[PDB]
């Protein structure tokens, strides 16, 4: 029961792009409002969730909601076939045993149709507790990868502080240390590179290095990463999208 | 929550507070106080105060230094032939800049536990880099150190710690902590000690926990060892069908393995007094080669009453 | 369902952990406190160890229970390296919880290396603030000073009468079966302090009836399913040597050895567990026949002929006890 | 060292390229640099 | 106490990357008139010499004479966190055990300082002295590269013949042999492509390629690269800066 069908068919690209080295299997639930996915690793500690509105769609027909899982690789093999100027059609039957990628031109007559099976992991746990956060602040992607294969050659852990009007990365290693210090500002010619920052209650807590890494990759989906920042509580990396976002939630480490 | 364990919350931060060994100890304060760190290889039974010397050493030579001039290494972290060759090159070919005499530690804790190649490849490192950094070593067994790395250190052969120590140290955390005890609750967490002092203050966090009053029945409920009098009362009956009663009822429906009996046994004979030294020892004799069936595989009930009747017949005869 | 005994019939709480009452009033105390410190519970198989801390992990943690506690076991296929890898794993970690002490239950430790347990050790005073270890093992004279000096030890006694009774009276009435005074005092004396040997010996005895509703399982029953010697058995080869022939008392010893396939440790181990029963006039019978019977043990234990040493424990038996006459 | 030292009278002027096992003594790993070493002249 | 700003943080990322690869301990010696660096190879052989003057920073202090002794590893691995718009500074406290990059900007947004760990050097001072070269030849450095770079596919040693003021290059292998030869000349539309020569004796030198290979890594700080051959004497390769030279002195084999 779905007839998903994509305006653009990279932008799917990218969104299996940001999934990619997180996780390997999602188990994506399709609703009549679109498709909503949650998964979280096997060493627990990185939960993406990806939203997808019907905004994203030309036309969408999922009366039924449906169980979809797929394997990210096969789909990121299968994908990188998609030409930039067919479009993605998605298609589902009652009980599907295997989804059906369709591509269609406008100007010439080629059809690109693919199959590919599904997995009955029977995991389908969709758990989501935190719905405040102490500091918001939001930078260009670009940036914020920057900053984070700057510090992660040094050390593994990297350190997100939030000081009054400043943000602050802290990286301490064996060769040496890091400290990559920035302020917010409002670029007036484009708000696609202004920094914006809001506070509340200073934020200190540190975070791993590959993982980091791990939700850095997302940034292909969007140009601006929001994050979302608190103490004690699962911090919050969303990427900004047409219909939705695609958020990882990340756990922190114990420094004692 | 959680409460600080008194073998924790009393450790010694200084060297003057660690008792036993009184010049080992003394020499250590003098070269924390001077310098020139020889290496070192400090080693013993447990429990005696072997890491927290090593530590306290540290702390005293190097002072607000010692985050960045000790680079501690035990069985967690990985020793292999690769670790020797990278990490702790690297640090001793760091440059820190420390006062005149002092030099950086490269604590190895478990030194036991390495690999015989990892011990080889250590040993240029320390003969190199030996004006920068001092290794300190810190085994239970000295025989699994190579004799190369040895031949490069001052071996440290910490003794078991003596009773008038343990009692003096447990008077202060007695005195200190406002505990309630009796000569013979002492006496009893001394005996069950053993000259392992971690395991004195443990029994005594106990106690005092669990039973208040530090009595020597309340130690002796807290040890879940074979009772010494028990064991005293079935070796020194005069009635071989008491003995056996007891060593049915109070040790082998109880749970006690036939090891934990042979021990308790040999400890309470070999600490018994009223009777004569040869017939110590021939005692000591017959549970010794109880122990040795024992250790052969036949642990089985009738060993040890046959161990019984041996030491009855030697008790009551000769 | 067609599931074991042992596992339909586990403690789901800490108040159906019967027999161990110090521990479980203990373990009671450190949950409602919160202090929590690292547990070793060790002590004779079958006890009841395994059961209370999976009790005391599901009391404290809830549904979360899944994922904040691991329960690892070292007798499997890893070894140092990889037990290392998943404890620090684990404990380090921190992933996203409601609260926090995720707890490891190390099954089996006694068979880890003392290189393995001093590891242990420093992995556990590394990570206590946020881990909770409750290392368990069999016995503790195969556990380093190092680990048992980081734990508070919880010894495990074998299961009084009182319990084994109970849990019988439990589980009889609920899988509706019917046990006999004898056959459940021979149950009770053939367990010794093994309730898990309770449960299987049960469920055999359930599959052995051949109308498994109403009849009544006799003492024959569980004395073959154990594979055990009758008392009647034992006593008949002590009465054979003591009061009859040496060529009688060979033949019932032998005929007897035989056809309950009893080996001569076993019959030792109990005409010595009958006669402290008996009282006897003079002690140096008693010390004797103790002595020369552990003898015939070990040199059984190590090799021979088998009758020489049935032989050996007649004639042992006949002198110590015609020396008391 | 000490018959270096005798020899060139200098501490400086030998020089002594010392295989110690702390490094790895592999083909792959230090068969260019003590060919360069012992073929070519040390700058002094 | 140093404080070096660099105009472009890309000046020091590319002076670095002229010799990180041949050499991984080096001593960056700093006095009052500029920064002096020294490095000898791990194999003994060739030893890289650099002196950046004054005139290369937008500040310099220098107070006291101060030795920094880096891994160029990991000193590289720092350099290459930043953008051409930084401005590299470097900071040393008295007797210090750690130098900080601190990478600012032009407008402050990103200021960013990194510290790297120092290290124990053994500083060898191998300044030379008063030398008579037999030889002088000076060509761009692109050229060089190219005929080393194409030319020790064919052979592991290459010999540099200078004769009657003629320049050779000679590889001579199994499979063949290669040789390209260029003349001295003046040219008026682009004097940086031009060859000269102050040949005073003849002279024949052979060394090894991958060490040649490795000099003309510093082909990207000067157009044309310094060559100071001598028969009893280590030869010496400079590339000419805007304040100083970066320059290797290559040894020669045993006779
Ligand atoms: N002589 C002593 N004086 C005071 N406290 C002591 C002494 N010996 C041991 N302790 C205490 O008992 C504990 C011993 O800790 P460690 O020194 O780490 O043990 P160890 O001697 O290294 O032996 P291990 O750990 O089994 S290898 C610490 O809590 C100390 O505070
Ligand atoms: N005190 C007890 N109260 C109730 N049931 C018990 C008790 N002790 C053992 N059992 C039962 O007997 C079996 C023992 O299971 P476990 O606790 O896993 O064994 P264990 O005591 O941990 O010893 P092992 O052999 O080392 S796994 C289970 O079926 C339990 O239900
Ligand atoms: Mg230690
Ligand atoms: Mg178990």
């Amino acid at each position: 029961m779905l007839e998903a069908k994509f305006e653009e068919a990279s932008l799917f690209k990218r969104i299996i792009d940001g999934f990619k080295d997180c996780v390997q299997l999602v188990n994506f639930q399709c609703k009549e409002d679109g498709i909503i996915a949650q998964a979280v690793d096997d060493s627990r500690v990185l939960l993406v969730s990806l939203e997808i509105g019907v905004e994203a769609f030309q036309e969408y027909r999922c009366d039924h909601p449906v169980t979809l899982g797929m394997d990210l690789t096969s789909l990121s093999k299968i994908l990188r076939c998609g030409n930039n100027t067919d479009t993605l059609t998605l298609i589902a039957d009652n009980t599907p045993d295997s989804i059906i990628l369709l591509f269609e031109d406008t100007k010439k007559d080629r059809i690109a149709e693919y199959s590919l099976k599904l997995m009955d992991i029977d995991a389908d746990f969709l758990k989501i507790e935190e719905l405040q956060y102490d500091s918001t602040l939001s930078l260009p992607s670009s940036e914020f990868s920057k900053i984070v294969r700057d510090l992660s050659q040094l050390s593994d852990s990297i350190n997100i502080m939030i000081t009054k009007e400043t943000i602050k990365f802290v990286a301490d290693g064996d060769i040496g240390s890091g400290s990559v210090i920035i302020k917010p500002f409002v670029d007036m010619e484009h708000p696609e590179t202004s920094i914006k920052l809001e506070m509340d209650q200073p934020v200190d807590l540190t975070f791993g290095a590959k993982y980091l890494l791990d939700i850095i990759k997302g940034s292909s989906l969007s140009d601006r990463v929001g994050i979302r920042l608190s103490s004690e509580a699962p911090a919050l990396f969303q990427f900004d999208l047409k219909s939705g976002f695609l958020q990882f939630f990340l756990a922190p480490k114990f420094n004692d | 929550s959680l409460q600080l364990p008194w073998v924790e919350k009393y450790r010694p931060q200084v060297l003057s507070d660690i008792v036993g060994n009184k010049e080992t100890i003394d020499r250590l304060q003098q070269i924390a106080k001077d310098g020139n760190m020889p290496h070192m290889i400090i080693s013993g039974m447990p429990g005696i105060g072997k890491t927290t010397s090593v530590h306290c050493l540290a702390h005293e030579l190097l002072g607000r230094s010692y985050a960045d001039g000790v680079l501690e290494l035990n069985a967690s972290d990985d020793r292999g032939i690769d670790v020797v060759r990278n990490q702790i090159k690297h640090f001793a070919q760091k440059k820190l800049h420390l006062p005149p005499g002092k030099h950086k530690i490269v604590i190895l804790d478990e030194a036991d536990s390495m690999t015989a190649g990892a011990q080889q490849a250590l040993r240029r490192t320390m003969e190199l880099y030996s004006n920068s950094t001092r290794f300190a070593f810190a085994c239970n067994q000295s025989n699994k150190i190579i004799e190369p790395l040895q031949s490069r250190c001052a071996i440290l052969r910490y003794s078991k710690l003596s009773d008038e120590d343990v009692l003096k140290r447990l008077l202060q955390i007695i005195k200190l902590e406002d505990v309630k005890y009796t000569n013979d609750g002492l006496e009893a967490i001394i005996f069950t000690a053993e000259g392992d002092m971690r395991q004195a203050i443990n029994n005594l966090q106990s106690t005092v926990a669990g039973h208040g009053l530090v009595n020597a029945d309340n130690v002796f409920k807290i040890v879940d060892s074979p009772h010494p009098l028990i064991v005293k009362k079935m070796l020194l009956a005069s009635n071989l069908e008491d003995s056996i009663q007891i060593l049915r009822t109070d040790l082998w429906k109880k749970g006690y393995s036939s090891i934990d009996i042979v021990t308790t046994s040999f400890r309470v004979t070999k600490n018994l007094a009223q009777v004569k030294e040869s017939v110590r020892l021939e005692m000591i004799k017959e549970i010794g080669l109880t122990h040795m069936r024992i250790l052969e595989g036949v642990g089985t009930y009738l060993q040890l009453a046959s161990m019984l009747a041996k030491i009855h017949k030697l008790n009551n005869k000769a | 369902e067609n599931l074991p005994w042992v596992e339909k019939y586990r403690p789901e709480t800490l108040d159906e952990v019967y027999g161990q009452n110090e521990v479980i009033t203990t373990v009671r105390k450190f949950v409602d406190e919160g202090k929590l410190p690292h547990l070793l519970f060790y002590g004779p198989p079958g006890t009841g160890k395994t059961s209370t801390i999976v009790a005391l992990a599901r009391e404290i943690y809830g549904k979360n229970y899944s994922n904040m506690v691991l329960e690892l076991n070292a007798s499997d296929d890893r070894g140092i390296d990889v037990v290392r890898n998943q404890i620090k794993d684990f404990a380090s970690t921190r992933q996203i919880f409601s609260k926090g002490f995720k707890l490891i239950i190390l099954d089996e430790a006694d068979a880890m290396t003392n290189a393995a347990q001093n590891a242990l050790r420093r992995v556990i005073e590394r990570y206590t603030k946020n881990t909770r270890f409750c290392v368990l093992a069999n016995y503790a004279h195969k556990l380093t000073p190092a680990l048992l000096s980081r734990c508070t030890r919880f010894r495990f006694q074998p299961l009084p009468q009182e319990a084994i009774e109970r849990r019988i009276a439990n589980v009889l009435v609920h899988e509706k079966l019917k046990l006999s005074p004898n056959a459940e005092k021979a149950l009770i004396e053939l367990s010794n302090g093994d309730m898990r040997r309770v449960l299987n010996v049960l469920q055999s005895c359930k599959a052995t009836l051949d109308n498994p509703d109403e009849d009544e399982i006799s003492d024959d029953v569980i004395y073959e399913c154990c594979g055990a010697p009758r008392p009647s058995d034992l006593k008949a080869v002590l009465k054979s040597i003591l009061e009859d022939d040496w060529g009688t008392a060979h033949y019932t010893l032998n005929k007897v050895r035989s056809a309950k396939g009893l080996a001569l440790i076993d019959l030792i181990e109990g005409i010595v567990k009958i006669l402290e029963d008996y009282e006897l006039q003079n002690e140096e019978t008693r010390v004797h026949l103790l002595t020369k019977l552990a003898d015939i043990e070990y040199s059984i234990s190590k090799g021979g002929n088998d009758q020489i040493q049935g032989s050996a424990v007649i004639g042992a038996i006949k002198a110590s006890f015609e020396n008391e006459t | 060292q000490t018959i270096m030292r005798e020899i060139a009278g200098d501490d400086n002027s030998y020089q002594i390229y010392e295989v110690n096992s702390n490094m790895n003594r592999s083909k792959k790993d230090l068969l260019d640099i003590l060919l360069d070493f012992t073929t070519t002249h040390y700058v002094k």
